[PDB]
């Protein structure tokens, strides 16, 4: 192998996916304000 | 014949027992591979001395 150029040992970057959404969206919250029962 | 003949109820079960699963929810992942190419050179010659 005269030329040893990286082919498999690539950098792996993980894209985030978890979210902490706020009950019903602000659109729904402004229309239907939340009351805790 | 003016009368009520039938009815329908908006009734649901209370799933204290897991009678229904509902919709499923699962995790997936995709991979994208981006190898970096080498480009043609540009050279600046110099006299070796």
């Amino acid at each position: 192998n005269y030329n040893e150029k990286s082919q498999r040992d690539f950098r792996v970057v993980t894209i985030g996916y978890n979210l902490a959404a706020s009950r019903q969206d602000e659109f729904a919250e402004r229309i239907y304000p939340t009351t805790v029962i | 014949d003016l009368a009520v003949i039938g009815f329908e109820l908006d009734t649901r079960f209370t799933n204290t027992n897991r009678r229904q699963r509902g919709h499923l929810l699962q995790t997936r992942a995709l991979q994208f591979r981006h190898p970096i190419p080498m480009h043609a050179p540009v050279t600046l010659p110099m006299d070796t001395m």
